C-alpha cells in the first residue's frame, strides 16, 4: 500500500538531442556551420559561398566516385553495428546468362536496360506484365523516335495491364 | 590574390550568449574565441603563446560547450524526460523489506568503431536470506548448496553470471538458478536421512 | 568427507551447471577446450596484422590519379630514373645470366 | 532581435509500464591527466544538482603502469628507457534514481564526454520478487 | 513502384539542407546510424538470433542419439559442460560441435566394436 | 647523447616549432600529447587497432596536404567519431581547400567505417618559438 | 605488399590457423582426454598429423605491424620497441610518457 | 558409485528453461 512506483517514459534516439538543440538557436556573428570558421576559408561573398559549397560538394562525390570503382579496397568492416551507408555500392548486374534475372538488376541500375529487353527478346522469352512494367518506367524516368519504338514493344509483343501502361 | 580576414573578435556582442557561440564540441577554433588565452611555457625574455597557431591549446580537451549557463539551459529543457524518485523508499530500510533483490549490472564505453565489450556480459545477483521464506532445514540445506557464493556474516547471497553472451540472457539465467536453488532447498530426498 | 557431503556436491553441480560425476583433472581440459574460445579463432590473433596490400594498393592508386602524394615513391622514381640515365638500370628477364 | 518562435516540438509519451528502479549508480572516470577529470567532475554535480539527484563524489586511487626498453637499437643494454602510464579515477556516486532519469542523465553525461577519457557504469537495479518465488510449495 | 521513389526523392530535395548546427549533424548522423545509440550499451545491433539462456546452456536434448550408459555419456557431458560455459559462439556453431562428433562417431564404427564395450 | 624526438641546435638561425623544440622528457610537463584516446587506458583494450589507424592517418594528411601543413596532425577520439586538427599554410586557394575537406570527410569515413571531422586553421606561415 | 617475406608468410599461417581453428579444436578433443579408449586416439593422432604444416598456431610468430620485427616487440600495440618509442617520444600515442620517480 | 537422478526436464518446464 505504501509502495509508489511512478511510469517510464519512452522517447526516440533524437528526441533529448532534439530537446538540447532547441535551447540553442542560430548565431548572429557566426558564420554558416557547413563552412569553415576560420577567416582564409570563410565566404566573403554570395557568389564565394556558393562555389564553396559546390566544391566541396566535388570533392565528396570525386570521393564517392573512388569508393565505388574501387570496392575491394573498403570491403573490410571495423564498427560492429555495421552501418551500411558506410558499404561501397556495385553497379554491375548479379546475373548476366538469365534473362528474368538481368532485366531486374539493370532497370534499377539506361542504355543498359534497353540493351537487357533486347537480350532478353532474342531467345523468345516470356515478360509477364510486372517484368516490362518497370523497364517501361525506367525509360519514363529517365527518358522522342525511340519512345515510339519502346511503346510499340509495349502493347504489341504483350496484353499488358492499363494500369502499367499509363503510368 | 590573397584575403585575410579580421576574426570574430571584433564582431563579438558582450551580452552575446556563449551557448549559441559553441553549442557543441569544437577544436577550439581560435577565431570564434575572443578570449585573449595564452598557452606554453614561457621564453626568458618572451611571453607564452598566444591562442593563434597554438598547438598547445589545440591539444587539450574545451569545455566551452560546458559552460555553466549552457549547463542549465540544457538541463532545464531535460526535466521533462526524466520522472520523479518516489518519497516511500527515501531510506535503505524500506528498500530492503520492499525490493531485497539487487541487480548489478555492468555498462561500459570506449572511444572507437566498437561496441562490443567482453566485460559487458557479467551480471550480479545479491538477495538477502533474510527476506525469503526458507525455514530452518530449507535453510540449512541452500548454505552448504551454495557454498562460498553465501556470506555468513552479511548473510548475502551472491551470484555472479557469465556464462551467457549477452547481458539479458545471464539476466534470466540468474532468475532462474535463484528459482531453482530455492526450490530444490525444499525438497528432502532419500539420501538426506543419512 | 561423507556420504551426505559428496550427495550435496554432487548435486551443486548439476544445478550450477558443472560437471555432475567425477572426472579427472586431465579430463577437465576437453570441458576448457570448448569453455573458451581457442587461440586460432580470437581476434587479437587473425586480425594481427592489418592488410598491407590494401594500404599500398590504395596509396598508389591514389597518388596515380594525382589525389595523394608519395614522396618517397616519388624519389624513387627520381632515383631510377637518374640511375638509368647514367646506363646502369634493371635488365630483362632471361638475358642477365647467359647474354 | 530575430528570435525564431515556436522552436520546441518534443515527442514525449507516458506507457502504463512500471518504471525501472536503480538504488546505486555507479560511475568510474578514468583518466590521463587530472584536470580534465576534475573539470568533468564539477559539470557532472552541478548537472546532478539541477536534476536533484545528491552525488557524493571520491576519487579512488591512481594506477601507474611502469615498463622498462633498451635505450639504444642494436646492443647496450646496461643503458635503458622506462616509459610510465598514468591512470586517475573519479567515482561518481549517484543514488535514488529511477530508469529514464538515469537515461536522461546519462544522455547528458556521455554525450558531452570528452576524448582522453573512458567510463564505466555499473547500474544496481532494483527488483522486489520474481513470480515462482513469491509463496509457493513446489 | 518507382514512381512513388520519385516521388520521395523530390520531397527528400526540398526536406534535406546544408547543416546549420553540430546538434542537427548528430541528430542527422543518428538517424543514418554513424552515432551510436545513447545510452552506449554494449549489445546494441546483437541479437544473437533472437536465442534464450536455455538454448546455450541446456544442450542435453542434442544428445538423444547417444549410448546413455556409455562412455560416449561421460565424453559429450564434458563437451557440453564446455560448450554451455562458452559465451563466445552461437547456439547454431554449438549444433554444429554436437553434429560433428555425431557423424563422427556413426562413420567410425568398427573401432568402437573392437575397443570391447558395445557402443550404437 | 640522447637523439630521440630532439632537433638539434644549428649556429642559431633555423626556426623551431613549440612541439619540436622541446625534448621527449618533457611530455605531460611542458607539451602535451599529440593524440587522445581511450585505448592506452589500465583497463581498457584495442590500443593497437587505434595505433595503426593513428599512424596511417599522420601519413595520410602529410601527402594530401603537401608542403602546406605548419604542425603534426591533432586526432580526437571520442565516441566513434574521429576529429583531425589541423594546421595548414595559406598557400592553396579556398576553392582548392574545401574540394579536399570534403573528400577526406567521406573518404577516411568509408575507410575506417566511422564518422570523421576535419578542421583546418590557418596560419600565415610556420609560428616560431625559439631562436629564428 | 607487405613488410617482408617472413610477414608475408606468417600472414598465410594465420589465415591458415583461423580456417582450421574448429577442426583442430575438434580433434584435440579426441586427444586430451582419458574416458574415450585408446585405440581411436592413435587414430585420432595420425588425423592430426594428416593436416598442413601451417595449420597449427604454435607456427604462429608475433612481430611488429610496421617492420615486422620477429623479436622485442609488445603486444599491446603490437610494435617494435624502436617504432614504439619512435612515436611515444613524438608524442603521437595518448598516455605515454617517459618514466620519472 | 551410486548415481542419483535428477528431473532435469520437469524442472525446465516448471521454471520457464525448456
Ligand atoms: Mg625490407
Amino acid at each position: 500500500e505504501e509502495v509508489v512506483i511512478p511510469k517510464k517514459k519512452t522517447w526516440d534516439k533524437v528526441a533529448i538531442l532534439q530537446a538540447l538543440a532547441s535551447t540553442v538557436h542560430r548565431d548572429s556573428t557566426a558564420a554558416p556551420y557547413v563552412f569553415q570558421d576560420d577567416p582564409y576559408l570563410i565566404p566573403t561573398s554570395s557568389v564565394e559561398s556558393h562555389s564553396f559549397l559546390l566544391a566541396k560538394k566535388s570533392g565528396e562525390n570525386a570521393a564517392k566516385f573512388i569508393i565505388n570503382s574501387y570496392p575491394k579496397y573498403f570491403q573490410k568492416d571495423i564498427a560492429e553495428p555495421h552501418i551500411p551507408c558506410l558499404m561501397p555500392e556495385y553497379f554491375e548486374p548479379q546475373i548476366e546468362d538469365v534473362s528474368e534475372a538481368a532485366l531486374q538488376e539493370r532497370i534499377k541500375l539506361q542504355e543498359p536496360s534497353a540493351n537487357y529487353n533486347f537480350q532478353q527478346r532474342e531467345q523468345s522469352e516470356e515478360l509477364e506484365e510486372a517484368t516490362e512494367a518497370d523497364n517501361e518506367k525506367s525509360k519514363t524516368k529517365a527518358g522522342t523516335w525511340r519512345t515510339k519504338n519502346n511503346a510499340e514493344r509495349i502493347f504489341a509483343l504483350m496484353p499488358e495491364k492499363n494500369a502499367h501502361s499509363y503510368c | 590574390r590573397r584575403k585575410a580576414l579580421p576574426p570574430r573578435t571584433e564582431k563579438m556582442a558582450v551580452d552575446q550568449d556563449w551557448p549559441s557561440v559553441y553549442p557543441v564540441a569544437a577544436p577550439f577554433k581560435p577565431s570564434a574565441v575572443p578570449l585573449p588565452v595564452r598557452m606554453g611555457y614561457p621564453v626568458k625574455r618572451g611571453v607564452p603563446m598566444a591562442k593563434e597557431g597554438n598547438l598547445e591549446l589545440l591539444k587539450i580537451p574545451n569545455f566551452l560547450h560546458l559552460t555553466p549557463v549552457a549547463i542549465k539551459r540544457h538541463c532545464e529543457a531535460l526535466k521533462d524526460f526524466c520522472t520523479e524518485w518516489p518519497a516511500a523508499l527515501d531510506s535503505d530500510e524500506k528498500c530492503e523489506k520492499h525490493f531485497p533483490i539487487e541487480i548489478d549490472t555492468a555498462d561500459y564505453v570506449s572511444a572507437g568503431p566498437s561496441i562490443r565489450n567482453p566485460k559487458a556480459r557479467v551480471v550480479t545477483l545479491r538477495v538477502k536470506l533474510s527476506s525469503l521464506n526458507l525455514d530452518d532445514h530449507a535453510k540449512k540445506k541452500l548454505i552448504k548448496l551454495v557454498g562460498d557464493r553465501y556470506c555468513k556474516s552479511t548473510d548475502v547471497l551472491t551470484i555472479k553470471t557469465d556464462r551467457c553472451p549477452l547481458k539479458r540472457q545471464n539476466y534470466d539465467y540468474a532468475v532462474y538458478l535463484l528459482t531453482v536453488l530455492y526450490h530444490e532447498s525444499w525438497k528432502t530426498e532419500e539420501w538426506e536421512k543419512k | 568427507l561423507s556420504e551426505y557431503a559428496v550427495r550435496m556436491s554432487r548435486l551443486s553441480a548439476r544445478l550450477f551447471g558443472e560437471v555432475a560425476r567425477p572426472t579427472d583433472s586431465k579430463s577437465m581440459k576437453v570441458v576448457k577446450l570448448f569453455s573458451e574460445q581457442p587461440l586460432a579463432k580470437r581476434k587479437e590473433t587473425y586480425d594481427w596484422y592489418p592488410n598491407h596490400n590494401t594500404y599500398f594498393a590504395l596509396m598508389g592508386t591514389l597518388r596515380f590519379l594525382g589525389l595523394y602524394r608519395d614522396e618517397h615513391q616519388d624519389f624513387r622514381d627520381e632515383q631510377l630514373r637518374l640511375k638509368k640515365l647514367r646506363g646502369k638500370g634493371k635488365p630483362r628477364k632471361g638475358e642477365g645470366k647467359r647474354a | 532581435v530575430d528570435v525564431p518562435k515556436d522552436m520546441t516540438k518534443p515527442e514525449i509519451t507516458i506507457s502504463d509500464e512500471p518504471d525501472t528502479l536503480y538504488k546505486r549508480l555507479s560511475v568510474l572516470v578514468k583518466g590521463h591527466d587530472k584536470a580534465v577529470l576534475d573539470s568533468y567532475e564539477y559539470f557532472a554535480v552541478l548537472a546532478a544538482k539541477e536534476l536533484g539527484i545528491s552525488i557524493k563524489v571520491h576519487e579512488p586511487p591512481r594506477k601507474i603502469e611502469r615498463f622498462t626498453l633498451l635505450k639504444s637499437v642494436h646492443i647496450f643494454k646496461k643503458h635503458r628507457v622506462q616509459y610510465e602510464m598514468r591512470t586517475l579515477y573519479r567515482c561518481l556516486e549517484l543514488e535514488h534514481l529511477t530508469g529514464s532519469t538515469a537515461d536522461v542523465y546519462l544522455e547528458y553525461i556521455q554525450r558531452n564526454l570528452p576524448e582522453g577519457v573512458a567510463m564505466e557504469v555499473t547500474k544496481t537495479k532494483l527488483e522486489q520478487l520474481p513470480e515462482h518465488i513469491r509463496k509457493p510449495i513446489w | 513502384s518507382l514512381w512513388d521513389i520519385e516521388f520521395a526523392k523530390q520531397l527528400a530535395a526540398v526536406t534535406e539542407r546544408p547543416f546549420q548546427n553540430g546538434f542537427e549533424e548528430m541528430i542527422q548522423w543518428t538517424k543514418e546510424g554513424k552515432l551510436w545509440e545513447f545510452p552506449i550499451n554494449n549489445e546494441a545491433g546483437f541479437d544473437d538470433d533472437g536465442s534464450e539462456f536455455h538454448e546455450h546452456i541446456f544442450l542435453d536434448k542434442y544428445l538423444q542419439d547417444f549410448p546413455k550408459q556409455g562412455p560416449i555419456r561421460h565424453f559429450m557431458e564434458l563437451v557440453t559442460c564446455g560448450l554451455s560455459k562458452n559465451p563466445y559462439l552461437s547456439v547454431k556453431q554449438k549444433v554444429e560441435h554436437i553434429e560433428w562428433f555425431r557423424n563422427y562417431f556413426n562413420e567410425k564404427r568398427v573401432i568402437l566394436k573392437e575397443s570391447g564395450i558395445q557402443l550404437n | 647523447k640522447n637523439r630521440a624526438a630532439r632537433v638539434r641546435v644549428s649556429k642559431g638561425d633555423k626556426p623551431v616549432t613549440y612541439e619540436e623544440a622541446h625534448a621527449p622528457h618533457y611530455i605531460a610537463h611542458r607539451k602535451g600529447w599529440l593524440s587522445l584516446h581511450t585505448g592506452n587506458l589500465d583497463g581498457e583494450d584495442h590500443a593497437a587497432e587505434r595505433t595503426v589507424e593513428d599512424v596511417f592517418l599522420r601519413k595520410f594528411m602529410l601527402g594530401t596536404f603537401p608542403g602546406c601543413l605548419a604542425d603534426q596532425l591533432v586526432l580526437k577520439r571520442r565516441a566513434n567519431q574521429l576529429e583531425i586538427c589541423a594546421l595548414v599554410l595559406r598557400q592553396l586557394p579556398p576553392h582548392k581547400f574545401y574540394f579536399l575537406v570534403g573528400y577526406s570527410e567521406t573518404l577516411l569515413s568509408h575507410f575506417y567505417k566511422c564518422p570523421v571531422h576535419l578542421h583546418l586553421q590557418t596560419v600565415p606561415s610556420k609560428v616560431v618559438y625559439k631562436y629564428i | 605488399y607487405y613488410v617482408d617475406w617472413k610477414m608475408l608468410r606468417d600472414v598465410k599461417r594465420r589465415k591458415m590457423a583461423y580456417e582450421y581453428a574448429d577442426e583442430r579444436l575438434r580433434i584435440n578433443s579426441l586427444r586430451k582426454n582419458t574416458i574415450l579408449p585408446k585405440d581411436l586416439q592413435e587414430v585420432a593422432d595420425e588425423e592430426i598429423a594428416s593436416l598442413p604444416r601451417d595449420s597449427c598456431p604454435v607456427r604462429i610468430r608475433n612481430r611488429c605491424v610496421m617492420t615486422s620485427r620477429p623479436r622485442g616487440v609488445k603486444r599491446r600495440w603490437r610494435l617494435s620497441r624502436i617504432v614504439f618509442r619512435h612515436l611515444a617520444d613524438h608524442g603521437q600515442l595518448s598516455g605515454v610518457q617517459r618514466a620519472m620517480w | 558409485a551410486a548415481a542419483a537422478a535428477a528431473a532435469a526436464a520437469a524442472a525446465a518446464a516448471a521454471a520457464a528453461a525448456a
